[PDB]
């Protein structure tokens, strides 16, 4: 009786997966991590399957994206090519 | 079966006659000699080799007769009985032990 | 006696928590080619490539050590009501001893 | 020999081939049964009739069943059930009731040894799954002992014809369940409006106790 | 007056002393206690487990020990009585240990591909007065398909009674004594065929002391 | 004869039902042996069926206090070098060693988890 098994919750539990920007505040001047998930050569947003962004953060990315381009802070048909040089983050290989 | 022992002794006591029919009253009488004899006896004319008359032993002219499997309790002889392919499953079980002990030792 | 809840308790395999990333030694026990079957205890083998670096001593009998990334590799697809099983788990051949 | 094998069904069914056309099969159905319990159907399909029947009775001595009874003459009480699309709603009956089902339970139950219950069969009168659902329910009766075992009570009877003496029935076979059975006031079962008109008087029909001949 | 040598077997509970023939550790050290991972269980595999262990079942050895005792004890009696015990398995890799076991018992095996009608279509298939086993013993009760076998549902249909290790992806529903443990691992099957042989082995010889005994009286 | 309907009932139940009707002259080899000892259910039909509502699995899941400071023990210090052998009997791990002497400095007795987890570090080290 001393042996048997009793109930608790999961030990071994890993903690829930995080986004990259989760925490973190998603600005429409932000316009160098909006740049990070905007496409280098036609200016797409990418999908959750590139970006690898909770639901909540590509609605944020989504929405200051297209806030920043109408308001004149990020050009629309292409990458800034003065931010064609930070991290790369999206999950895309165009190259070969 | 007892119509293949009856079978047997007929083509014996026939084939005895036969060489005492031709000209071959000596025990020794082949099989080519009987096929030769039979031939002039009855001239075949039929341009089928197996619809010529023929005197075999009745091992060359009746089939394989499987033997019953299966005694008087039932209880099948062979422990591969229910596969209902006992010879094929046997070799086959046997190859594969053969190989087994082989890599365990190692037209 | 004792009981089966002591045994399990005083079980290796359940010493030893999760089967990811844990070193466990194993035997050899099947050989086809180079694909060797090794087993490293519990339910099932693994089947592991020969190394080419030191491939000869890798026969039947040899022990050798493995990473364990998986217990069983079962998974369930998009119709099924049960998972599909391979009866194998899923290991990283390290070497030997 | 015991056995009795009676047609109940048979249709002239058509496929349809590349070469020929209409092709007629001929599928039967039979059931056989013996005056003891044990009877069993089977479908034949062949394209002679006569070879249908010998199939469709040697499958169904292979499908046979066995038949709980009473006392030799009826089931054990009233058996409602619904197989597919036939509604069979059968009523154990006392001694000289006769056989006042539709004619191929009537068979049937011939071949099985009942002779005393009422049988209305409604929705769809399939043949096929008349039978089906007969032997499904017959086979599922569920017996005074096993009744006694399950409950841990004595079985009684009462019948009017006695009077209030009680007949023990069945009793169980091993210890006695000492508290009362729980008497629920009011009890909630699901009643049939037709057994309810019929027991009030308003099922007026003109074809209901009609007089017929034996069994 | 040969119903004594049919009968004294039947009034005494363990005539064979098979109890002896296994334990708890035993079958614990052969690793019995397995399963499958969660989603490979059964709805009718579920009161055997005893628990989930990181997702991975254990069964419990306690009805394990009870289950194997009735079934050893009926194996031990069918063949007692010289009934036919035909051992059925689709593993492919403990095919030749089955047969072996069969051949160094005087029993049947059938391990390769069961088709259509052994049971069912005997006597047109086999022979006109061909007898069927009277116990078939399933090691495996799956295919290799996964799915539950074509002679387990043909033995319910021929009533001959069927002694079977289910794992916790099998169905325990038509077999009549079900042994709740692991069947996917050397030493498991291994000490299945070891009892079962040890069994009918031990029934043989008791059959033939008790004959012999009868006949010197 | 016999009845071939596996899902009606068992097989005992159908040969016992015609040796009793009269159909099944000769009782079979495996009837008075199944009467003798019979198993804990008896062999009948069931069809499978999925959960679909509210219903889950009474399975329990195993787990112990062990697991929970093994789960500390495996967070803060990997698994080590010295590899599982999972073949022999007590096979006592680094781990396994971990949990014993957590379990008496426990038995010997103390508040506080961090400081148990402190003191059990310091004793490994010696
Ligand atoms: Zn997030
Ligand atoms: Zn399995």
């Amino acid at each position: 009786n001393e042996d048997l098994p009793i109930s608790m919750e999961n030990p071994y539990k890993e903690p829930l997966k995080k986004c990259i920007l989760c925490g973190k505040h998603v600005d429409y001047k932000n316009v160098q991590l909006l740049s990070q998930f905007v496409s280098p050569f036609t200016g797409c947003i990418y999908g959750r399957h590139i970006t690898g962004l909770c639901g909540k953060k590509q609605k944020e990315i989504t929405k200051a994206i297209k806030r920043a381009q109408i308001m004149g802070f990020m050009p629309v048909t292409y990458k800034d090519p003065a931010y064609l040089k930070d991290p790369k983050v999206c999950n895309i290989r165009y190259r070969e | 079966e007892d119509f293949i022992k009856k079978q047997i002794e007929e083509f014996n006591i026939g084939k005895r006659h036969l060489a005492n029919m031709m000209g071959e009253d000596p025990e020794t009488f082949t099989q080519e000699d009987i096929d030769r004899a039979i031939a002039y006896l009855f001239p075949s004319g039929l341009f089928e080799k197996r619809a010529r008359p023929v005197m075999k032993h009745p091992e060359q002219i009746f089939p394989r007769q499987r033997a019953i499997q299966w005694g008087e309790d039932g209880r099948p002889f062979h422990y591969l009985f229910y596969t209902g392919k006992q010879s094929y499953y046997s070799l086959m079980h046997d190859v594969y032990g053969m190989l087994l002990n082989l890599e365990k030792h190692q037209r | 006696v004792e009981s089966f809840a002591s045994m399990l308790r005083h079980s290796p395999l359940t010493q030893m928590g999760p089967a990811k990333d844990k070193l466990v030694i194993g035997r050899i026990f099947h050989i086809v080619e180079n694909d060797l079957y090794i087993d490293f205890g519990g339910k099932f083998h693994c089947v592991c490539r020969r190394p080419e670096v030191d491939g000869e001593k890798y026969q039947k009998g040899t022990r050798v050590r493995l990473r364990l990334l998986d217990l069983e590799l079962t998974s369930r697809f998009l119709g099924a009501t049960t998972d599909t099983t391979v009866l194998e788990a899923n290991a990283v051949l390290l070497g030997i001893q | 020999e015991d056995f009795d094998t009676r047609i109940l069904e048979v249709r002239n069914v058509f496929t349809m081939t590349a070469k020929e056309g209409r092709k007629k099969s001929i599928r039967v159905l039979v059931a056989v049964g013996n005056g003891k319990g044990a009877a069993g159907f089977s479908i034949g399909k062949a394209t002679d009739r006569m070879d249908a029947f010998r199939k469709a009775k040697n499958r169904a001595v292979h499908h046979l069943h066995y038949i709980e009874r009473y006392e030799d003459h009826t089931i054990f009480h009233d058996i409602s059930l619904r197989f597919k699309r036939t509604h069979i709603k059968m009523k154990k009956q006392p001694k000289g009731y006769g056989l006042r089902c539709h004619r191929a339970i009537i068979t049937i139950c011939r071949l099985i040894g009942i002779k005393d219950m009422y049988a209305k069969v409604s929705g769809s009168i399939n043949m096929l799954s008349l039978t089906q659902g007969l032997f499904r329910g017959l086979s599922r009766q569920e017996t005074h002992q096993q009744l006694a075992d399950k409950k841990g009570l004595h079985v009684v009877e009462i019948r009017e014809e006695c009077g209030p003496l009680p007949i023990v029935v069945a009793s169980p076979r091993g210890p006695l369940r000492k508290d009362p059975e729980p008497e629920d006031e009011v009890p909630d079962v699901k009643l049939d409006w037709e057994d309810v008109k019929t027991a009030q008087g308003m099922k007026r029909s003109v074809w209901s106790n009609l007089k017929r001949a034996a069994t | 007056f040969n119903d004594k040598i049919l009968n004294e077997p039947l009034k005494h509970s363990d005539f064979f002393n098979v109890k002896e023939l296994f334990s708890v550790r035993s079958l614990f050290d052969a690793r019995v206690h397995l399963g499958h991972k969660a989603g490979c269980r059964h709805r009718f595999m579920e009161p055997y487990i005893f628990g989930s262990r990181l997702d991975h079942d254990i069964i419990d050895l306690e009805q394990t020990a009870t289950h194997l005792q009735l079934a050893l004890n009926f194996t031990a009696h069918m063949a007692y009585r010289k009934g036919i015990i035909l051992f059925i398995s689709r593993n492919r890799q403990f095919s030749y240990l089955i047969e072996n076991m069969a051949r160094d018992c005087g029993e049947y095996a059938h391990t390769r591909y069961f088709r259509g009608g052994m049971l069912t279509n005997a006597r047109l298939l086999f022979g006109p007065t061909v007898r069927l086993p009277d116990l078939i013993i399933f090691l495996h009760t799956l295919n290799n398909i996964f799915e539950p076998h074509v002679a387990v549902r043909d033995a319910a249909k021929m009533n001959i009674p069927t002694v079977g290790i289910v794992d916790t992806n099998c169905n325990p529903c038509l077999i009549t004594y079900p042994v709740p443990g692991n069947d996917d691992s050397p030493l498991a099957v291994h000490l299945y065929c070891r009892l079962f042989q040890t069994a009918i082995t031990r029934a043989k010889e008791k059959r033939q002391q008790v004959e012999a005994l009868y006949r010197l009286q | 004869a016999g009845s071939r309907l596996e899902t009606v009932g068992s097989i005992f139940s159908r040969t016992r039902d015609l040796v009793r009707a009269g159909v099944l002259k000769e009782k079979p080899l495996w009837f008075d042996v199944y009467d003798a000892f019979p198993p804990l259910r008896e062999p009948v039909f069931q069809r499978p069926r999925v959960r679909y509502g509210k219903a889950k699995a009474p399975i329990q899941d195993i787990w112990y206090h062990e697991d929970r400071i093994r789960a500390k023990f495996y967070s803060v210090y990997g698994s080590g070098q010295r590899a599982f052998d999972l073949f022999n009997p007590n096979f006592k791990s680094t781990c396994q060693r971990f949990v014993e002497k957590y379990t008496e400095l426990q038995k010997l007795g103390e508040t506080d988890e961090e400081k148990l987890f402190v003191e059990t570090g310091k004793a490994l080290l010696a």
